Order: structure tokens, then C-alpha cells, then sequence
RNA sequence: ACGAACGAGACUCUGGCAUGCUAACUAGUUACGCGACCCCCGAGCGGUCGGCGUCCCCCAACUUCUUAGAGGGACAAGUGGCGUUCAGCCACCCGAGAUUGAGCAAUAACAGGUCUGUGAUGCCCUUAGAUGUCCGGGGCUGCACGCGCGCUACACUGACUGGCUCAGCGUGUGCCUACCCUACGCCGGCAGGCGCGGGUAACCCGUUGAACCCCAUUCGUGAUGGGGAUCGGGGAUUGCAAUUAUUCCCCAUGAACGAGGAAUUCCCAGUAAGUGCGGGUCAUAAGCUUGCGUUGAUUAAGUCCCUGCCCUUUGUACACACCGCCCG
């Protein structure tokens, strides 16, 4: 099937499962000391963070290829409560998503887009679209 | 309020502007020849191969 | 042409354009799966007409919709208006009156609210008040 | 001179003058005019801005 | 402050009563446990998941607000 | 603060090197020791406003015997990182209105003079 | 003007000059009656028509 | 001022009009403020057509 | 699980058995939620469990892990004390070493007459702190 | 501006 | 007008009247039904269309009062259907009819105005219009559902379901069911 | 009484019925030629159905949608009731049913404010030890109280991290003389260092791949991971220079608070409110302004009882009009 017909969240969760068990996807450099878009004042708790974040950058590349830090951290971000201040938006972790893109661009599941960016390979497309049919025929939520 | 106020006042200043564009495939001269009917009203006419 | 219908629809401002198309019978909103706009609470919402307009009349339609603007449920009524707006001409213009008779009536048999949406919109803030009608409070000494 | 001039003016809001009254109690450079609104409500019929809201 | 003294950690006698008494109604919720018997809410989550492990109940709801576990004459 | 085990051994070792090696030091390590704000002031230079002073600082230190103290140098200004060689002086700053004499302490160095000399001059009060 | 700017600030410059010349002519040339002016801009031209009760001024 | 504003009115009604309002302010004697005002004809006040249908000055 | 332990004895400081491991280790001097999770991840000690049934084995482990970070190098910018006013080194401080060091720094300021060291003679907030009618608790 | 009573010597 | 009226969990017809004096104000078949209620308040045309506005839509739209909570509407309706399910589970029978009879049993009866006979503020009892009655019942049971999940443990849906249990199926078990006797005895002695 | 105006109606914008009108290779489309690339993606692992913000070079093509010119709606228009069928009012079929709101702008005048928007401007004033002028430091931001305008909440519909579900407001490169809107990868964690590049703007950011609605997740009615300051320790960042934190970021400091008695405002409909985002100030920049925008509520369709315009009768020592005269 198409990777749209699977649930968006379980698509990325099982994408993280596949890449994690393949062990290739970047394992964390420091698990809980990441500030992760400092609008997220607290920390990430479990070492299954980078799997999902890189998987989701790959999925947003599927949504549209050739993206970048400014145009992916925008959707990755959200709302923050600012103590004695109101809420603005200033996207945080740049090198986390950059290292996502590097760890997959050296992996040739995301390839160079024209003039800049990270575009999509037939290999990444085929792998993710197989896992899509896998998950869809399996149970779902 | 110039300087005599007792409350909050906020006016506005709005305008009407436009950019209206013909797009023709002729040489640089026959366009001059065919065009003489735009300099009757006041609207800035600029004829160029590429964008002005 | 003479074989499909591609016209618009919208809530206050969220605008979709639906195209009912001759084929095998398929439904797709945003060029994405039907339910899977995923409000995840209004999972019930956009299959009421789909299961109450005639499962037979949902057998030949290949719905493709191009959408943008505003908010989520606003875009939901955008598509819900757009699909009806296309199929009504799909039935009246290209096709006879008997085919019209069923769905023209089912229009209000759901509700007349769908052919044309609200003539409403949010309008400009009026100063001296934090919204459209309220007023900044009047203080003393 | 060793005492006279040491200050290029490139700072704050009253750096660049209102052209007509040059009074520095707050100015603006939306479209480069750098001119008071008490001035602009007097000369915008000639600038091109006329109220029609 | 003046507190209900809902038991704060896992509790021997309450663990027995939980294990063989609780999955028996048509309404189950960690807060329901913590106000019917005495327990903290995550504790009720843990004992509820212990009873789910055996599977003495059929689910009805699944929400962050609460979940509902209903009787299957199992427990 | 600070009891250097007095009668001996001056020790203001801020940031982890020693003062008897820091009086005679270099700007590179001095900048990597000064905080980010001092470093940020230094990353645009200590321009002539303080050169014309430091010349008189050295002049004062040489002319006045070390068995006395060097002369009081006055600054129209209020913002200056206390350098390694100006330990042990007495200098009268201008708070904007009045000359206030400030005593170089060996535990001031590495901050700005306008915090030791302020200008919201202590108010009198009432009801 | 000499910096080849967008149509926004270009129309704005046009109006800036209309303004910057109106009161100039009114407070300069009013040794007579005074009526008004009218400007317009055409290709490789820009023509300004002055209107007052002494052609000779 | 009054015998001159009568002349203003007379000349504009010579050239043909439909309504006018001429108002002057200022002390014609001493220390206490005064102003005077002449009106005749039709003189619409609200609405948009004032600026382009009376040529205010 | 069934309660392994109860009221604990940490860093020579008593803590909350009320909250779990991490969010009751935040009840320590010099620690937060962020520090609690970071140190427990560096020490490889459980989160899904609770401190009220956490064993003093895995309390003394955590103590010896927070006490000397440089042995494990939890990054120094994560280690509160740093680049201070005398004899600077890099580490993290906790139970009453924080009071000792904040004390010592305070006497430095108090003796030397900085502006903050004088607004603690005036009992207020160093900056910016309008106080005319505003902001006096 | 010159709030002061002395402006010691503007004389050349 | 559908071929079957269902919620995906139980039925949508089988709604009636219990105390006829409120007929045509509790509405379940105005002109349609939905998978789950949602509206802008479209029935705001008059007093009459909000008098005969559907009850499930009435309560689902009404339960967003305390400000920013209409700023979380999807999850709030999740809560309302949760609470209806909680009733369906605890007490069994269909929660909508039970809430119908609960509004009936927790409706007020009279309201006393302030007309001083010789100057001192007194009260005088007028028969509560049945619409204001049903609205007092629903929109003070909502007040109780907030006063419960504000100063208790139970969540919004659980509080609401407990109230709809113990309103018709219990006496003196609601903030509304005490407001009722207060108002009616006030009306008696303040006639 | 007649023949007359101005103020209201008129004079404009905005939002809304437009499946018919008008065409943009500088806009989109592109329905058409899954054609060229793509996966077999899937049951099937084939014919084809599904998804490419993937391209076609352009001398193919159109404005469904799209920014909108004119054409053109809506006027109690009809009728069910009332009047006197006067001018009209509630309702329903034709549905957009009147009126969506924003604007535009009087006569007498207050002595209310404007000479510190001005070289608008009369007197007199400062006129070489300046109130003209360039500059440096301080002050306009100091705190025992009172007040208003105010942001953040008082936590369980709390909410923590992670995913993905969803725009239009407008400015956008030297100016009337100094700094214009964006994006890519290489590093430190973010702040922050790096240089190649798009753009005078339906070209480009941006199909603004916008949040709070969403959900997994949790400990558990515990000043509690909340409401989250204070202050400590640093890091960069503009600037001639941030010291009484001007801004940004972290470790970390962890506080005053349990929907508040004294008075009062606001709105009865995409309207309150929740609310991320724009735009004005700039070397620094919003809890303010004023717009964009969403998830969208309680009851209300009456009445002058409380504060308030206009009307008529009608007493008045009041003529600066009840804050007035006024009396022993
Ligand atoms: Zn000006």
C-alpha cells in the first residue's frame, strides 16, 4: 500500500523499530542531557528518542523532499511556558536534526536534493513502503 | 491626537496600489508601435524584455 | 469536460476544492486518507454523510480535494461542503433528474448547512477593546 | 580639533531627523520617510495615503 | 496539608486484597482504587497492570483522563 | 575573605591560576579567564580611553615609591576590567557627579568599576 | 530613485516628491493667485503641470 | 475681515456656487478670544463627497 | 514492588520517599529534575521503579555517582560550580558544600562592597527590581 | 547645555 | 434523516418525556442526529430554538464554561462520551434516558423576585418557565461537576457520571439537588 | 403655514448567494500524455488500481480553486396576521432576507488640551560664564506606603517529553547617508562562530511543512514533577561603551499563590474568552499597540426598578443655569 494509509504515528514508531534493530541509525551521544529545542526546557528521558526523531525527519522528507533545519524544527516544535514571560517561538536544536540528516545521508536512504537539502532515494522509499504494508497488515491503533 | 488627548485613539492610513501586467511575444519595436493608448491616463508604463 | 466535477467548498475561510471522478469508487481528502486527517476525537465526524448519502452513490466517485487555510474542523467542513458542491452538479448537469432526486433531497435530509457554509467570519479588531466587541476597562482614581 | 568632534551619529531613534519638524520625541522608518505622524496626517494627501477604511 | 493518607507505596495486605478482590466491578480506574481502598494513583496503575497481566477484565475506555476496566466474571 | 594566612603569601587565584604568576601574565590567558562579559568587552578592545590611563598608571607606580602607594588616577568613566598590574592601587572614579575614591583590593580584580562605584546615591527616607 | 527599489517604495517616493514640492510651490511662488499642480509619470518622461492665476510667475 | 469675506462670497457666487462656509478666528480687540463665521447655501458635512465636491481650503 | 526500603540517608541529608527516584532526588541541594535524570542515566539505575522501594545499594551507588562527576564527566556546564572567583576548577556541588561556597562568595562580596553586595545590605533583588510600590513581598 | 556659571575661557 | 440512529456504542432514539410540563424543551429529534454532537451554537437565533435545541448537543456545547476550556474542545467531548459510557457501565441502562429523568428530578420549580411591598426588599414567587428549569438543572449539574473534579480526585467524566447516577438514582446527592429544595422552599415562604 | 437645506438616509471599504462573464511562460493549474524518473508499495509479489510540493526545454493549454474587474443581491419583495392596510412590523417559499461590521464627517461653545509635532505664533525673556551648540558620567529605572493600567496562575479539563494531524496578516539592499527579507551545510547543546548563495518581490522564503484542540506517557490530591520568581556559577551577542540581569541560554537557586472581602468594566453571536503569529519603536526590542488567526461557551430577545440621552406638561428670587442664588 502507500505509507499514507498506515497510521502516521505507528509508521514512524515501527520505522524506529526497524532502524533500531538494524542498529545503523545514530545511537545517542548523550541520552538525557539533550535540551532538544530549548523551548522544551526539560529533558528527554528514554534513549529511544533519536530513533523516532530521525525517523520522523525521514517521514517529513517523504511528505516533501529537500527540507532543512528551519523548515523541520518548525513542525517538530510546539508550545513552551515562559515563567514570567509570554510565549514566542524560537526553534531550538539545529544539530540534532542536522545529525539526523547526516547519519542518513551517509546511509543513502536520504540523498542530496538539487542545489541544497536532503532528498529521497528509491532505496529509502522502498524500505519505508515495505514497512508500511507490514504495519498496515498487522494490527494498528 | 496632535497633542490634545483624554483617551486612546488610533486612526489608519490605507492606500490603493496595483501592478498590472501584459505579457507579449513580439520584438522590442512592434510593441512600441502598437502601444500608444496607455499614456492617456496616469499609470506608470514600463516596457521591458525581462522584469523591469 | 463531461466526465467529472471539480469545484470548491469551504467553512468561514478554510477552503477545499473537491473533485468527484468517474472510476472504481475511492475517497481521498487532501490527497490523503479519509479518516486520517486525524483529529483523533472527531474520528466519527466525516463518515456520517459518507455512510448516509448512499453507499451506492459512493461506488463510482474518486474524490480528490485540494485544500488550504485556517483551522482543522474548519477544513473538515471545507471538504464536507466541497464534495457535496461537486456531486450536485455531477448529478444535475451531466446526468438526468432521477439521479438528482435522491441526493438533492438527502442534502437537507442531513442538513441544508452544507451547500453554503456560514456567511460568518471573524472581523477586524476594534481598538479600545481586546477583540471585536469588548472594551478596554474604564479605570478611576 | 582635539576637543570638537569625535561622534559619528548612528544610534537610537532620533539619529535621523524628521524632515519637516525634526522634533525628536519618537520617529519611525516604515517607508523611509522618517517623519512624524502629526506631520504625516498633514501631508499624506500629497504622499498618496488617504483614509478609506 | 490535611491529606487522605492514600497509601504511598506498594502494600502487603492491600496487595493481597488488590490481587484477589479488585477486578470484579464494571468500573475500574486507578483513582477509583485510590478512593475505594487506599493507594497512590501510579500504585493503582501498577496493580491494575498486574491484574491485566493475567487478564481478568475487558477494557472499555483508553484515555489519559482515565481508563475503564469492566467485569468478565474473572478475578 | 580572604584570609591568605596573613603576614605572608598573597593568594587571589581566581579561576585556578595564581596571582604571583598572574601579575606578570598575558592577555590570551587573561581573556580566557575573565568571564564572558569581561571577555565580550575585551573582544572589541580597551580603546584609547584606557590607554591614556594605563600610561599614567605605570607612570604613577614608578614615580611613587612602592613603600608608598601610586597616585590617585581619576576616570571620567565607570566601566573597566581591573587588570593584573593595577592590584594594590588607590583610584578615584567619577560617579557622574562626585569623585569617589575606591581602594584596589586584591579581591576585586576581574569585574567592572561601576559596581564598586554606583550612582543611585543612597537615598534618605520618610513616610 | 537612484537605488532601483520596489514598486512600493517607488510609488511612495513619487508621493514623497508630490508632498515635498506642493508646499514648496505654495510658499515660494504665491506672489500671485494660487490654484494647484498636477504630476504624472510616463515612459522616459515625467511631466508636472503648474496651475495658477499668473502664467508669468 | 467681514467686508472682505462678503467679497469672497460675492466673487464665488459670481462664478456660480451652491453653498459655502468661511470661518475666521482671532482677537479683533484685546485679551479675550473671539471668532466669526459666515454660512450660506447647501454645505454637506458628513459622508465622503465633501473633499471632492467642496474644495475645502 | 513491595517496599524494599523507607526513609533514607543520602549525602548526609534526608529526602522524600513521597516522590519517585528522580523526582525525589530533585529534593537534594544542587539537583533538579534535569540533574536527577542525567545522573541516573550516567549511573545506569532504574526509572520505572520508585525510590521508596529503591535499595540503599542503588542509593549509595547514586551518591558516589553525584559526588565526583569528573570521574564520570557529566559535562561541566551541567555542573553548577565553575569558573568562580578564587581557585577555579570544574565540578558539581551538592549537600552543604553549596552553603559553604555560597557563604564564602557572599563574604567576598560583602567585604568588597559591590552593588549586589550592598543591595544585600539593603535587602532587595540585585537587578533590575523596581521597588517603589512594586515587588516587595 | 551650559548649566554651569563657569565656562572657564572661551576667549582666544 | 437516517436509516439507523446509533452512537457506535448504543442507540440514539428511545427518548421520551417524563414530566410533561417540560415537553418540547428537552429535544432529541429536532431534525437530525449525528455520530457525535458538535456545533458553533448555531441555534442561537432566538430563545425558542435554544429552548428546543437538542439535549445532547445542549450539554456537550454547554460543558465548556470555565474560560480556556472551550480552547480544548475535542478532548472535552471525549470526556462527555466517556462519562456517558461510565454511566452505561456502572448503572447499566442507557445513560441518555437516565440523564433525561435526572434533569427532570433535579429541575427547580419557582423563582422569587425583589419587589418591596412598603420598601424593604422582599421576594415573590413566579413559576419557573420549564426551559429555565431544565437549564438550571443541567447548568448547575455542570457547576457541581466542576466543583467536584476541582476539589476532589475524580476526573471530569467520572464526576459527571457519578452526578448523573446519583441525581435521579439518589436523593440529596447533587449540588443541583440541593439548589432545588432551596429554591422551592424559598418560593413557598416568600410567595 | 409654504417653498428651502446641513446634521440622519446619501457619500466608501470590508465579509457573504455568483458552479455564467472577463485571462496572466513572472502566478497557479496541468483535469490530459503514472509519459521520464520511483517503489512493487500492497492483496497480489503479474494486467492495472494507489501514492511523487518529481520533471515536462517550451514557440500545448484554462482560470474549477486563484488574487478580482465589471455584470450583478436585497427593496416588507410576495403572502400568513395587525393598523387606518398610511408609512410598516413578526414569519415562511425564491435564500443572501432587510441592516456583516469598519469608515466617512455638523451649528454655539467649553476657556478641557495643544507654543516641550514646529522657523504655527503676538508680548517679554536667554543673547557669549546660553534656555544656541558638540561631547563625557550620572539622572528620567533609587524605596517604609497608596492606585490604576498590567503579563503568569492558584494546579488532575494540571500537565511532562516525542511524534503528526493546520495561514493570512505585512515589512523585505544604502534612504530625506547607514545598514534591507530569507535559506545550506560545518562545529558548540541552545545560545552562539563559519562562508558560499534566492530576491527591488503572485520571482524568493512559504504549498509561511504556525501552537494551543490532538494522542502515548505518566505520579496521585502530596506548595505536590505545580504556579516557578529570587539569587548563585558560567557561555556567547549587538554597541564607543551594559556596571543597578538591556536581551539570549544552560546547570542550578525553588520562593510569595489554593479562583481573592472594599468599589467597577466588558460583551446577548465566528461575538466573549483561550489565543501562536504579524506589523511601530532599533546598534539592542514587547507582558504595549493594533491586526492575522484559530478551538470556539452559560442564559438572555425584556425592561428604565440602578446609573444615563431625548421628548411634552410644568414652578423657579436661578441668567457662569442646583457644584446656582439663598437664609439666622
Ligand atoms: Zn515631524
Amino acid at each position: 500500500v502507500t505509507v499514507k494509509d498506515v497510521n502516521q504515528q505507528e509508521f514512524v514508531r515501527a520505522l524506529a523499530a526497524f532502524l533500531k534493530k538494524s542498529g545503523k541509525l545514530k545511537v545517542p551521544e548523550w541520552v538525557d542531557t539533550v535540551k532538544l529545542a530549548k523551548h522544551k526546557e526539560l529533558a528527554p528521558y528514554d534513549e529511544n528518542w533519536f530513533y523516532t526523531r530521525a525517523a520522523s525527519t525521514a517521514r517529513h522528507l517523504y511528505l516533501r523532499g529537500g527540507a532543512g533545519v528551519g523548515s523541520m524544527t518548525k513542525i517538530y516544535g510546539g508550545r513552551q511556558r515562559n515563567g514570567v514571560m509570554p510565549s514566542h517561538f524560537s526553534r531550538g536544536s539545529k544539530s540534532v536534526a542536522r545529525r539526523v540528516l547526516q547519519a542518513l545521508e551517509g546511509l543513502k536512504m536520504v540523498e542530496k536534493d538539487q542545489d541544497w537539502g536532503r532528498k529521497l532515494t528509491p532505496q529509502g522509499q522502498r524500505d519505508l513502503d515495505r514497512i508500511a504494508g507490514q504495519v498496515a497488515a498487522a494490527k494498528k491503533k | 491626537t496632535p497633542c490634545g488627548e483624554g483617551s486612546k485613539t488610533w486612526d489608519r492610513f490605507q492606500m490603493r496600489i496595483h501592478k498590472r501586467l501584459i505579457d507579449l511575444h513580439s520584438p522590442s519595436e512592434i510593441v512600441k508601435q502598437i502601444t500608444s493608448i496607455s499614456i492617456e491616463p496616469g499609470v506608470e508604463v514600463e516596457v521591458t524584455i525581462a522584469d523591469a | 469536460p463531461l466526465q467529472s466535477v471539480q469545484v470548491f467548498g469551504r467553512k468561514k475561510t478554510a477552503t477545499a476544492v473537491a473533485h468527484c471522478k468517474r472510476g472504481n469508487g475511492l475517497i481521498k481528502v487532501n490527497g490523503r486518507p479519509l479518516e486520517m486527517i486525524e483529529p483523533r476525537t472527531l474520528q466519527y465526524k466525516l463518515l456520517e454523510p459518507v455512510l448516509l448519502l448512499g453507499k451506492e452513490r459512493f461506488a463510482g466517485v474518486d474524490i480528490r480535494v485540494r485544500v488550504k487555510g485556517g483551522g482543522h474542523v474548519a477544513q473538515i467542513y471545507a471538504i464536507r461542503q466541497s464534495i457535496s458542491k461537486a456531486l450536485v452538479a455531477y448529478y444535475q448537469k451531466y446526468v438526468d433528474e432521477a439521479s438528482k432526486k435522491e441526493i438533492k433531497d438527502i442534502l437537507i435530509q442531513y442538513d441544508r448547512t452544507l451547500l453554503v457554509a456560514d456567511p460568518r467570519r471573524c472581523e477586524s479588531k476594534k481598538f479600545g477593546g481586546p477583540g471585536a466587541r469588548a472594551r478596554y476597562q474604564k479605570s478611576y482614581r | 580639533q582635539q576637543l570638537y568632534w569625535s561622534h559619528p551619529r548612528k544610534f537610537g531613534q532620533g539619529s535621523r531627523s524628521c524632515r519637516v519638524c525634526s522634533n525628536r520625541h519618537g520617529l519611525i522608518r516604515k517607508y523611509g520617510l522618517n517623519m512624524c505622524r502629526q506631520c504625516f496626517r498633514q501631508y499624506a494627501k500629497d504622499i498618496g495615503f488617504i483614509k478609506l477604511d | 496539608r490535611d491529606k487522605l493518607n492514600n497509601l504511598v507505596l506498594f502494600d502487603k495486605a492491600t496487595y493481597d486484597k488488590l490481587c484477589k478482590e479488585v477486578p470484579n466491578y464494571k468500573l475500574i480506574t486507578p483513582a477509583v482504587v485510590s478512593e475505594r481502598l487506599k493507594i497512590r494513583g501510579s500504585l493503582a496503575r501498577a496493580a491494575l497492570q498486574e491484574l491485566l497481566s493475567k487478564g481478568l477484565i475487558k477494557l472499555v475506555s483508553k484515555h489519559r483522563a482515565q481508563v475503564i476496566y469492566t467485569r468478565n466474571t474473572k478475578g | 575573605v580572604e584570609q591568605k594566612k596573613k603576614r605572608t603569601f598573597r593568594k587571589f587565584t581566581y579561576r585556578g591560576v595564581d596571582l604571583d604568576q598572574l601579575l606578570d601574565m598575558s592577555y590570551e590567558q587573561l581573556m580566557q579567564l575573565y568571564s564572558a562579559r569581561q571577555r565580550r568587552r575585551l573582544s572589541r578592545g580597551l580603546r584609547r580611553k584606557q590607554h591614556s590611563l594605563l600610561k599614567r598608571l605605570r607612570k604613577a607606580k614608578k614615580e611613587a615609591p612602592p613603600m608608598e602607594k601610586p597616585e590617585v588616577v581619576k576616570t571620567h568613566l565607570r566601566d573597566m576590567i581591573i587588570l593584573p598590574e593595577m592590584v594594590g592601587s588607590m583610584v578615584g572614579v567619577y560617579n557622574g557627579k562626585t569623585f569617589n575614591q575606591v581602594e584596589i583590593k586584591p579581591e576585586m580584580i576581574g569585574h567592572y568599576l561601576g559596581e564598586f562605584s554606583i550612582t543611585y546615591k543612597p537615598v534618605k527616607h520618610g513616610r | 530613485m537612484a537605488v532601483q527599489i520596489s514598486k512600493k517604495r517607488k510609488f511612495v517616493a513619487d508621493g514623497i516628491f508630490k508632498a515635498e514640492l506642493n508646499e514648496f510651490l505654495t510658499r515660494e511662488l504665491a506672489e500671485d493667485g494660487y490654484s494647484g499642480v498636477e504630476v504624472r509619470v510616463t515612459p522616459t518622461r515625467t511631466e508636472i503641470i503648474i496651475l495658477a492665476t499668473r502664467t508669468q510667475n | 475681515v467681514r467686508r472682505a469675506c462678503y467679497g469672497v462670497l460675492r466673487f464665488i457666487m459670481e462664478s456660480g456656487a451652491k453653498g459655502c462656509e468661511v470661518v475666521v478666528s482671532g482677537k479683533l480687540r484685546g485679551q479675550r478670544a473671539k471668532s466669526m463665521k459666515f454660512v450660506d447655501g447647501l454645505m454637506i458635512h458628513s459622508g465622503d463627497p465633501v473633499n471632492y465636491y467642496v474644495d475645502t481650503a | 514492588p513491595e517496599k524494599f526500603q523507607h526513609i533514607l540517608r543520602v549525602l548526609n541529608t534526608n529526602i522524600d520517599g513521597r516522590r519517585k527516584i528522580a523526582f525525589a532526588i530533585t529534593a537534594i541541594k544542587g539537583v533538579g529534575r534535569r540533574y536527577a535524570h542525567v545522573v541516573l542515566r550516567k549511573a545506569d539505575i532504574d526509572l520505572t521503579k520508585r525510590a521508596g522501594e529503591l535499595t540503599e545499594d542503588e542509593v549509595e551507588r547514586v551518591i558516589t555517582i553525584m559526588q565526583n562527576p569528573r570521574q564520570y564527566k557529566i559535562p561541566d556546564w551541567f555542573l553548577n560550580r565553575q569558573k568562580d572567583v578564587k581557585d577555579g576548577k570544574y565540578s558539581q556541588v551538592l549537600a552543604n558544600g553549596l552553603d559553604n561556597k555560597l557563604r564564602e562568595d557572599l563574604e567576598r562580596l560583602k567585604k568588597i562592597r559591590a552593588h549586589r553586595g550592598l543591595r544585600h545590605f539593603w535587602g532587595l533583588r540585585v537587578r533590575g527590581q523596581h521597588t517603589k510600590t512594586t515587588g516587595r513581598r | 547645555k551650559s548649566y554651569t556659571t563657569p565656562k572657564k575661557n572661551k576667549h582666544k | 434523516t437516517p436509516d439507523i440512529k446509533l452512537f457506535g456504542k448504543w442507540s440514539t432514539d428511545d427518548v421520551q418525556i417524563n414530566d410533561i410540563s417540560l415537553q418540547d424543551y428537552i429535544a432529541v429529534k429536532e431534525k437530525y442526529a449525528k455520530y457525535l454532537p458538535h456545533s458553533a451554537g448555531r441555534y442561537a437565533a432566538k430563545r425558542f430554538r435554544k429552548a428546543q435545541c437538542p439535549i445532547v448537543e445542549r450539554l456537550t456545547n454547554s460543558m465548556m464554561m470555565h474560560g480556556r476550556n472551550n480552547g480544548k474542545k475535542l478532548m472535552t467531548v471525549r470526556i462527555v462520551k466517556h462519562a456517558f459510557e461510565i454511566i452505561h457501565l456502572l448503572t447499566g441502562e442507557n445513560p441518555l434516558q437516565v440523564l433525561v429523568n435526572a434533569i427532570i428530578n433535579s429541575g427547580p420549580r419557582e423563582d422569587s423576585t425583589r419587589i418591596g411591598r412598603a420598601g424593604t426588599v422582599r421576594r415573590q414567587a413566579v413559576d419557573v418557565s420549564p426551559l429555565r428549569r431544565v437549564n438550571q438543572a443541567i447548568w448547575l449539574l455542570c457547576t457541581g461537576a466542576r466543583e467536584a473534579a476541582f476539589r476532589n480526585i475524580k476526573t471530569i467524566a467520572e464526576c459527571l457520571a457519578d452526578e448523573l447516577i446519583n441525581a435521579a438514582k439518589g436523593s440529596s446527592n447533587s449540588y443541583a439537588i440541593k439548589k432545588k429544595d432551596e429554591l422551592e422552599r424559598v418560593a413557598k415562604s416568600n410567595r
